[PDB]
């Protein structure tokens, strides 16, 4: 219940964009988040760390994304 | 008539440099 | 100074947005514009400026 | 005021490198 209130605030906070919301929730916020969610919010897959870009690779079909296609084409 | 026109190419985007 | 550098920059600004047309992404933010040491740093003006002379430039060609 | 007096700076100093610049060239 716990993880999932932090999901909605995420998923929210994020507009609808699930696929940010998970970038965040595995990559954390601050210390290395934020950059990668910025680089997430420019474009800019090639910034986000590996390991994320995987993460949001293997949510791509649960989460809907505004930049579900970009991701897709990089 | 005896003509024949070519038919279009997609339009592309060059610079010398 | 500034006509130097505004040639080099518009330059390396036309190089980026030649290989955004070509498909592939490229940022076409100045911040993140390539200094080359000809061009200095990149403000936000000379964005304005490769647009408008493109515009320009594709007016003039025949 | 604070955003003329930070350009005025930057202006100034470029100014001056460029004329330097331009004088050794001629």
């Amino acid at each position: 219940n716990a993880a999932a209130k932090q999901l909605a605030g995420l998923v929210g906070k994020f507009d609808g964009d699930e696929l940010k919301a998970a970038l965040a929730y595995n990559q954390g916020e601050g210390r290395l988040g934020n950059p990668q969610l910025e680089a997430y919010s420019k474009g800019d897959f090639a910034s986000i760390s590996e390991e994320g870009r995987n993460y949001m690779r293997n949510l791509l079909d649960v989460a809907k994304s505004p930049m579900a296609g970009q991701l897709e084409t990089f | 008539f005896g003509g024949s026109s070519d038919e279009t190419d997609t339009e592309g985007t060059e610079v010398s440099g | 100074d500034d006509s130097m550098k505004s040639m080099n920059k518009l330059d390396v600004i036309d190089k980026q947005f030649q290989k955004r047309i070509n498909g592939e992404w490229v940022s076409t933010d100045f911040k993140d514009m390539p200094v080359n040491e000809n061009t200095g740093e990149f403000k936000h003006s000379d964005m304005v400026n490769y647009a408008n002379k493109k515009l320009a430039e594709i007016d003039s060609m025949d | 005021e604070l955003l003329s007096k930070v350009w005025s700076e930057n202006q100034k100093k470029l100014e001056e490198k460029a004329r330097e610049k331009a004088l050794a060239d001629v």
